[PDB]
């Protein structure tokens, strides 16, 4: 096997020092072109704002020491060397969560006779991307993977986006590479944009490790089906049930029970929602806004049911039905609301007394009925005022939520799509 | 100077730890295992894993590490780190995680005759499939399977350690220092050498040493926190039969509230039972039973309320039902007299309607009494049977059903 | 290059990284310790642990790593793997786990003058005690203590780091705006640095970095306080409900259910330390006791309403207090056949009169219940408003000091 | 053994473990790959991760590790550390969050002809496209893709050992059933060049869930709540408990939502079967509550304000009650005294008239209750059957 | 430092770190072991594991590592990597789930006379019997057993640095108070042979829980619910809400049982104090509900079908109300018309009699309620005091 002789010549006879940059003079710059391939998006659990992803880092650089004349040996046009034997550019994910800066598997490098070295190690990365909860669960997130070279400054090695050729002209690969066949879409998230950028920071200096950067962005949109089915629709229906309390007669002593039970169910939904989101305080989530609004409205409904019951049960022995109240709630509003021989002397005295008592009882009852009518009018007015508010508020909130598509072009000031279909020039 | 230095430098010179110490061809190295249990840390039903702290004692002979004591001032025992010596790759096979090896690599005690005594401590997480049928009144039968992951039966011979000529066929537990788990008690602890007859003396899986832990749960926590509150709350459904059957009686309130509490208990128990789906746990069976009985009692309360609130106008009380239930089970003078007669007639009619209503109420009360007796018997019998099945779920008297031996020191 | 190989071979022929670099026996190595905060990940209050992503800006001088650049084609500095040179064992001493050392061993920068610079990255989990009294309206004071685990003041001398153009010391955590993520739950108010000694032990010295951080309580505000306020409104409203509705107990006891549900919600978020009671728990307990007292007074009012002469005799003090005095203050202020027929009519009249008197006494009892209910309404409204306002102002007056004292 | 010590010393004296074991660099090493499934540790539907405990059996020939047994006392096999010899870098291509390659560098068996057998253990966490359409009666098909990471098919070729994974020593899951399993080899080419095949072996296991835990823990309580839903229509309106009962059923279902949320997977790819069933139950209960409110309002209608429309009377008092076979429902001062007696009599006239009208309203409410009870029991049965039997027949 | 470089070079040239540091093999290495407690990380009651952050100070003499200061520029102390020299294998015997030995090989301080000082850090996760009988007012005694794993007392002897662990730099826990701490050395012999002592050092810490978190978050709501369940008996039966109140209290207690099971430890060795109190409260509420049902049944007792027994009247209407001092409870067609009036009068008579009997039943029910209110308030107070007073006084 000529490979043994070739590798011995390359590493042992030539005294290859893997701790020294591959430059002939110690002022040149080693160019490392790197690219990212997304094998699968594992998770974006929002509680701790961590993006877990399976990615393949592609590396490419030149090493003049690993060059040979293929004819002087057998026609060997490629080699596989372990990375522990050759110089490797340590490019680390800087914004990681768990303390894993490096790739998971240190695979062999590939070397051509001209010294071109390609390294494609796979990695699982857990990067931190903050969550914008403003339109949850109709939100889209903008997570980033930031790669820096902390072993050498910018004067020593330059990071670049990898390039590819189609028809004799090479262009940079300004996006995350996704294999359409192998890639399986995430259960919860849809990828909208995936740009890549090389960032320079002019306020720093080239003789530092915080001057260069290569960032890969993932603009992903949540798929709102689990939440729509399990959280929003049952909550919306249970909230709409609160308006029926006004249609429920006061004689059926269950207005307050209905309203309070609706409030309790909404509290349960609030408890469920609280666990799904981080503790951040940038904004109230859309679902949180709706829950607050609906809980306040249902509390108002409970208060108004209490007032109606207080009105319904007034009697002439404890309250006076003033003329103003009678006119307002029996003439105006119902029209506006389109609402729908001593023994015989003793006997005579006894029957007169009975008649007087019955007349008094009848007057008492009719005024009680007047109070009942006042209560019914208040119910009708409350329903007409609150049901439209509830319905319109719900509709407005959730169409605002449903109208939150990503901007369709990342980097607002940029006219480029960063799409793999249309490379620059 | 320490003679041990010269002796060890002589022994380890020209010593290859990769090479099994087989003296000649067809020589099989005898490796004897003795497991000591320090703590039964836990048995996680959700993960179906048993965590134990054990001191595993491994003994074998390495002829290369023998010396003549007279040449080294009577030194007959040295300590050499295990990373410098050949070791039999004795590993726990049925581990949930990827932890096959021991936790701490202790020094190996080497005697002048070549005998080697290794006692590394280990924390092991082994698979213990859970028999959920009688949970929480259950006992589990967990095993620790040990075998060599490198050498087969032609190279090593796994055996149980023998002390004073008697095989130690059980997990050793020191009576004083051992601490009870607090949720589990150990009833049996046999050990035996097993063979996989589907394989040949190759494959390294032909032979193995299995240590068994037959442990019984102590269901005090579950009894005090779930069972007793659940039983007391569920028994309340028989009280609905003594409440009046009209507005303000609150039959439906009580029955449906008990059902809601049982739903809460269902949520509470969902977090404890293992997720396997081969059997329904006993506690789950009892919850299903009480929920079904509460549903039946709600149905019966609704039927009783419907019967008791009937009116001559919506329904007609046929005499057949009455027997069935109340048995086996000047012009001014003329106008004034007309008014008086009409008043009397109206009062009579109202009183008659009332009487019919009271008849319906009595029928409802009779139904309440009958259904109360039925429901009390049903609930009592069901609860007693379900929670007496668990009480008789006893660990077998012998570690191995058909084996007469007790496997104890 | 070839010359870099030659220089490295010359520098490390007899260099021993285990030996601390001291020209002469008794010399001390000056180590400059700086910190750059890249991200304040978490401040887990259950375990009292702060997770941060930081860089350590370390600098010292190693006399052995000196060369003349003129003789090596003007090589001014080298990037040497960190394991090939002596380094001070600068560690985080107050770590919550057992991880003292850095995570990423970036190679050092060595200059021809012997100046060594090292900027390793780490994910550190430090332990800071949480002052759980104004939670969630609280500010915390979490520190990071850095010192050499091995060498003492007789061997190394810790100092503050220098700025980019080293002219004066930087006595703070450095935050690079290009690479820094705001937590979103915590605001950094102060971030000073200071050296600390110990009077008892003269060989101890460390560099401590203090983070004064204020919480943003919006999440807790919404998810706990707003529902509590609504429940308190319902608890007050129970006293406006008429006793005849048969709904007082439903409302009050359901309010109690709601408060206990909110306690269940909050259980898994409050730190489990016993030095004090967080203000949020105090507010929940105040609302819980207020609702319980509303239940008790509702029961009392219902008992008063359903009294009658057949069971109770109304005492003089109740009548005087609840009918004469309170109402104005509370603004309430309220032939054989003929003989038989005659006897029947007389008996009917007598029955009606007795019923009228009985109903009058019952109405007196019900009016007493009404007046008591109005009084309780006003008293509970006042108490709830005062208590809630007091607690909230106490919470809102909790602010970190202007001077960090560090 | 001195013989074996000498043999091992001689074998590795001039052995370079970075060079492929080929006599000429244009040849390829042939590796026989076999997968032995030992246990299915868990399936994670939300993250789409299947965790398995396996053994990866690899066999190949290293020409550089030959020897003549006669020269070494008859030794024919030895065990060597896997780190001492060239190994193929087999990588789990669809790894989710586990280890990409083998990490347990166990010892390997080497024959005197150079034949090598290596069976390291591993824990494979694979990406598993989970389908929740029929949950919990769902069948999952997901794979383990294996290939040589850094070598193409012209340098290292891999061939499956058998037609399917070896499940000889497979522990029974207790939550899944191995319906089928197989392994296929694929040749992948690129537009570059058709002379550089890229090989991989995909093993797929078809799993059938055992739907007992989820049945008893989720579906049965939903059935009880659905059954109780229609029970409110047999409860008379006189007992002020119609809303109490129906609302308590709704609250019980809402509390049970906690159990569903903590038990069922939280994926958004599709709606699970039990998701549809529980949504149906929710809407069923809410409709029952709405119609109960309507009936209660109807029962208490007062004659003074509302007068019975003619069509309501025609339908609910005359037509429907006839066609309801199950039900048993029916289908000086003397002048003042005289004037007062007349007044009492006429007041009783009016009271009786009002009572009769209110009674008609109550009767209409009762008839609506009976119709709704029939309709709601029928709807409950039909909906349950329609949701479940469709999938259940296929099994 | 060239002097120290030369010293280290000459000091490890012929140093074998596998060999004990004794001049003669019949001597023993005397190691001074000291434990410094930096922080009490956590106490796990369920698994009975105590997690502590400690420094394990060790001192011993290594004659092979001595030098003459005059030959090296006066150097008297150097720092060496601990993995370069022989170290004692101290092992935590009662390790639950942590590391058995030191894993952080920090540098050690070496004096020119051979004296060595090594103070590596460690996280000890030690198993200790947790006694939950007075929880949350429980005192725990948890230990750390240390000893040399592979050497007996005749080869390597360990002795405590002092009689107590060093807590000079201890961090205040915030959940536990450190009552006491001590260290003891034990000699253990075996039936083998009495000339080979086996030495271990056991450190134990007496910890007292700070019972503020658990009090506020568990016990107070239980007290509140107990008070309310007692209160149920003052609610008149006419207001149809007795069952509402009592069963709502039971539901609140069930939700709070959920909370408790979330918070309190799930041990099973014995019933904690909170467990006994929670069970007592549950039984209290259940008995309250049962007796409330009895009272409701008595109140709605029909005089038509039931007649008051004489003993009931004698007890509850005559004697009991007298001893209730604090209470305020009481201690042609003309013939047809005439016959109709007579019928009205006699029906009024019958109705009055029935009403009187019903009122008597209601009075009996109200008296029973008063008695039970007193009884249940007394039981609530007595039980609350009984469950806790013994432990509170013990402190
Ligand atoms: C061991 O060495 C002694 C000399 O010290 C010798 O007399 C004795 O025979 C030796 N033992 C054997 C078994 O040969």
């Amino acid at each position: 096997n000529e490979e043994e002789r070739l590798i011995n010549d390359l590493l042992i006879v030539n005294k290859y020092n893997k701790h020294v940059r591959p430059v002939k003079h110690n002022n040149e710059v080693v160019n490392i072109a790197l690219s990212l391939t997304l094998s699968n998006l594992i998770s974006l659990k929002e509680t701790d704002e961590t993006l877990t992803s399976n990615v393949w880092m592609d590396h490419a650089w030149y090493d003049h020491r690993l060059t040979w004349n293929a004819s002087e040996y057998s026609d060997i046009s490629i080699l596989r060397l372990p990375p522990e034997l050759v110089w490797i550019p340590d490019i680390v994910l800087q914004n990681n969560n768990d303390g894993q800066y490096h790739v998971a598997y240190f695979c062999n490098v590939l070397v051509r006779p001209n010294g071109y070295v390609t390294w494609l190690p796979p990695a699982i990365f857990r990067s931190s991307c903050p969550i914008n909860v403003l339109y949850f669960p109709f939100d889209w997130q903008n997570c980033s993977l930031k790669f820096t070279a902390l072993n050498y400054d910018a004067n020593e090695i330059t990071m670049d986006l990898m390039t590819d050729t189609i028809d004799g002209k090479d262009y940079p690969i300004e996006w995350i590479i996704i294999d359409p066949e192998a890639f399986t879409e995430n259960g919860e998230w849809e990828i909208i944009h995936k740009p890549a950028k090389k960032n320079i920071y002019p306020d720093k200096f080239p003789n530092g490790t915080n001057y260069q950067d290569v960032t890969f962005y993932l603009i992903i949109r949540r798929k709102p089906l689990f939440y729509v089915i399990n959280f929003i629709t049952p909550c919306v229906l249970i909230s709409f049930l609160a308006s029926l309390a006004f249609y429920l007669p006061a004689e059926s002593g269950e207005k307050m029970s209905t309203a309070i039970s609706v409030l309790l169910a909404q509290a349960v939904f609030l408890l469920l929602t609280s666990q799904r989101l981080p503790e951040t305080a940038l904004a109230v989530p859309l679902i949180g806004k709706y829950l607050m609004f609906i809980m306040s409205l249902v509390t108002g409904v409970i208060v108004n049911c209490g007032i109606v019951l207080n009105f319904h049960f007034r009697t002439p022995s404890t309250h006076v039905l003033s003329t103003r109240v009678k006119q307002i709630f029996l003439e105006k509003l119902p029209r506006i609301l389109h609402m729908s021989h001593d023994e015989i002397k003793s006997g005579i005295d006894s029957t007169n007394y009975i008649v007087k008592q019955i007349k008094e009882k009848n007057a008492y009852d009719e005024e009680v009925g007047n109070w009942n009518l006042v209560g019914q009018t208040i119910d009708r007015l409350s329903m007409f005022i609150i049901t439209p508010v509830m319905v319109l508020g719900t509709i407005f909130i959730f169409v605002m939520g449903n109208f939150n598509h990503p901007p369709a072009k990342p980097f607002e000031g940029d006219p480029f799509d960063y799409s793999s279909d249309h490379p620059r020039c | 100077e320490n003679e041990e230095g010269r002796l060890i430098e002589k022994l380890l010179g020209d010593y290859d730890k990769r090479i099994i110490p087989a003296k000649t061809l067809d020589h099989i190295i005898d490796v004897t295992l003795k497991l000591t249990l320090t703590n039964l840390i836990s048995l996680n039903e959700k993960e179906e894993a048993l965590t134990t702290n054990v001191w595993i004692e491994i003994q074998w002979n390495d002829y290369r590490l023998s010396w003549n004591t007279s040449e080294y001032e009577g030194i007959d025992l040295v300590r050499i780190p295990s990373e410098l010596l050949w070791l039999p790759d004795v590993v726990l096979e049925n581990n949930v995680d990827g932890q096959f090896e021991v936790a701490y690599y202790a020094n190996v005690l080497v005697y002048n005759d070549g005998s080697m005594y290794w006692l590394p401590p280990a924390i092991y997480r082994s698979t213990c499939p859970i028999a959920v049928t009688y949970f929480p009144f259950d006992w589990q039968n967990c095993s620790l399977v040990f075998r060599s992951q490198t050498y087969n039966a032609h190279e090593v011979n796994l055996q149980l350690s023998a002390e004073e000529g008697e095989a130690v066929e059980w997990i050793h537990i020191d009576p004083e220092d051992f601490t009870e788990n607090g949720e589990w008690t150990i009833r049996h602890r046999p050990a035996k050498k097993n063979y996989n007859w589907q394989l040949t003396k190759d494959d390294t899986d032909f032979q193995e040493i299995i240590f068994f832990l037959i442990i019984q749960r102590k269901p005090l926590f579950y009894i005090i926190n779930i069972i007793a509150p659940c039983v007391l709350i569920s028994s309340l459904v028989v009280l609905v039969y003594f409440l009046p059957a009209q507005a303000g009686g609150q039959k439906c309130t009580l029955s449906i509230s008990v059902l809601l509490a049982q739903t809460i208990f269902l949520f509470l128990i969902a977090q404890k039972v293992p997720e396997t789906s081969l059997n329904v746990p006993l506690i789950g069976k009892y919850l299903i039973f009480v929920m079904f009985v509460s549903m039946l009692i709600v149905m019966n309360c609704v039927i009783v309320l419907n019967v008791s609130l009937r009116t001559p106008n919506t329904h007609s009380l046929s005499e057949k039902i009455k027997h069935l239930f109340l048995g086996f089970l000047a012009p001014e003078i003329k106008s004034c007299v007309e008014a008086c007669n009409f008043i009397a007639k109206s009062t009579k009619e109202q009183n008659d309607s009332g009487s019919e209503n009271e008849n319906w109420v009595l029928i409802g009360k009779v139904i309440d009494k009958a259904c109360f007796w039925i429901a009390l018997l049903l609930f009592s019998i069901g609860t007693l049977a379900i929670f007496l099945t668990g009480h008789f779920n006893q660990v077998p008297e012998f570690p191995f059903p058909g084996d007469p031996r007790k496997y104890v020191p | 290059s070839v010359m870099e190989d030659t220089l490295l071979s010359v520098l490390f022929e007899t260099y021993n990284p285990k030996v601390r670099p001291a020209q002469t026996v008794g010399d001390k190595v000056t180590v400059r310790v700086g910190l750059t905060l890249t991200n304040l990940l978490i401040l887990n209050e259950k375990i009292e642990e702060m997770t941060t992503n930081v860089f350590l800006n370390l600098a010292w001088t190693d006399y052995r790593l000196q060369w003349d650049p003129a003789a090596y084609e003007g090589i001014k500095d080298l990037r040497i793997p960190s394991s090939d040179v002596w380094q001070p064992d600068i560690v985080l001493m107050n770590n919550n786990d057992g991880s003292f050392e850095i995570t990423l061993h970036v190679n050092v920068l060595v200059q021809h003058t012997g100046a060594v610079s090292w900027q390793p990255s780490a994910i550190y989990r430090s332990s800071c005690t949480i002052k759980v009294m104004y939670f969630p309206f609280d500010w915390q004071n979490c520190t990071m203590v850095f010192k050499s685990y091995t060498y003492d003041t007789s061997e190394v001398t810790l100092q503050h780091a220098l700025d980019a153009k080293g002219e004066r010391e930087v006595k703070e955590i450095v935050i690079n705006k290009d690479a820094f993520t705001e937590n979103g739950q915590w605001s950094i108010e102060h971030k000073p640095s200071r050296k600390n000694w110990r009077s008892d032990d003269p060989s101890y010295e460390d560099v401590t970095f203090y983070l004064i951080i204020q919480r943003k309580p919006l999440f807790y505000i919404v998810y706990t306080i707003i529902p509590c306020i609504l429940i308190s409104i319902l608890a007050i409203l129970v006293f406006y409900l008429p006793p005849d509705a048969g709904e007082k107990m439903s409302l009050s006891i359901s309010a109690l259910l709601a408060v206990t549900v909110f306690l269940l919600l909050l259980a898994d978020k409050v730190p489990e330390t016993s030095l004090s009671v967080p203000i949020i728990i105090r507010y929940l307990m105040f609302i819980m006791i207020l609702v319980a007292f509303s239940v008790i007074l509702s029961v009392v009012v219902l008992n008063l309403h359903h009294r009658s002469p057949n069971t109770h005799t109304m005492p003089n003090w109740i009548r005087q207090i609840f009918i004469e005095t309170l109402p104005p203050f509370l603004w309430i202020q309220r032939p054989q056949d003929l003989k038989e027929a005659v006897e029947a009519i007389k008996y009917i009249a007598e029955q009606l009169e007795s019923a009228s008197e009985f109903d009058d006494l019952k109405k007196d009892w019900q009016y007493v219940a009404m007046v008591a209910d109005r009084l309780f309404l006003y008293v509970f409204f006042v108490i709830c408003s005062i208590g809630t306002f007091s607690i909230f102002l106490d919470a809102s007056h909790n602010v970190p000091p202007d001077n960090p004292f560090a | 053994s001195e013989h074996e010590t000498r043999l091992v010393a001689n074998l590795l004296e001039n052995y370079n473990k970075v060079i492929r074991p080929v006599e000429h660099h244009t040849h390829f090493v042939d590796i026989t790959v076999g997968l032995q499934l030992i246990q299915l540790i868990s399936v994670d539907e939300v993250n789409q991760i299947v965790e398995t405990n396996v053994r990866l059996r690899q066999q190949w020939i290293d020409v550089r590790l030959r020897w003549n047994p006669a020269d070494y006392g008859g030794i024919k096999k030895i065990r060597l550390p896997s780190d001492d010899v060239w190994l193929p870098d087999l990588v789990l291509y669809n790894n989710a969050d586990g280890d990409f390659a083998i990490v347990h560098m166990t010892k390997l068996l080497l024959d005197y002809t150079g034949k090598i057998m290596w069976t390291p253990p591993a824990i494979f966490k694979s990406y598993c496209e989970i389908i929740v359409t029929h949950f919990p009666f769902d069948q999952q098909n997901c794979t383990m893709k294996l290939g040589i990471w850094t070598y193409d098919g012209t340098k290292v070729s891999i061939s499956p050992e058998s037609d399917r994974p070896d499940l000889s020593t497979f522990m029974e899951s207790g939550e899944w059933v191995m319906k089928d399993y197989r392994g296929w080899k694929h040749w992948v080419y690129y537009t570059c060049c058709p002379d550089t095949p890229y090989l991989d072996i995909t093993y797929h296991f078809i799993m059938q869930r055992i739907p007992l835990y989820f049945v008893v823990n989720v579906i049965i309580p939903c059935l009880l709540f659905s059954f109780l839903t229609g029970l409110v229509f047999y409860l008379p309106t006189d007992s002020g408990e119609k809303m109490t009962l129906s609302i308590s059923v709704l609250l019980s279902l809402t509390v049970f939502l906690l159990v569903i949320v903590e038990l069922i997977p939280s994926t958004s790819s599709a709606v699970p079967l039990i998701g549809k069933y529980m949504l149906f139950t929710m809407i069923f209960v809410i409709s029952s509550i709405i119609i109960t409110v309507v009936v209660i309002n109807t029962h208490h209608r007062s004659p003074s304000t509302h007068t019975m429309p003619q069509w309501v009377r025609k339908i609910f008092i005359d037509t429907i009650p006839n066609v309801m076979f199950f039900s048993t429902m029916k289908r000086p001062d003397v002048k003042s005294a005289i004037e007062g007696v007349k007044y009492i009599a006429e007041h009783m006239k009016s009271d009786e008239e009002s009572s009769n009208a209110a009674e008609e309203w109550k009767y209409v409410a009762m008839v609506i209750d009976h119709i709704l009870l029939c309709v709601f029991m029928l709807i409950c049965i039909i909906g349950t059957v329609s949701v479940f039997a469709g999938r259940l027949i296929e099994l």
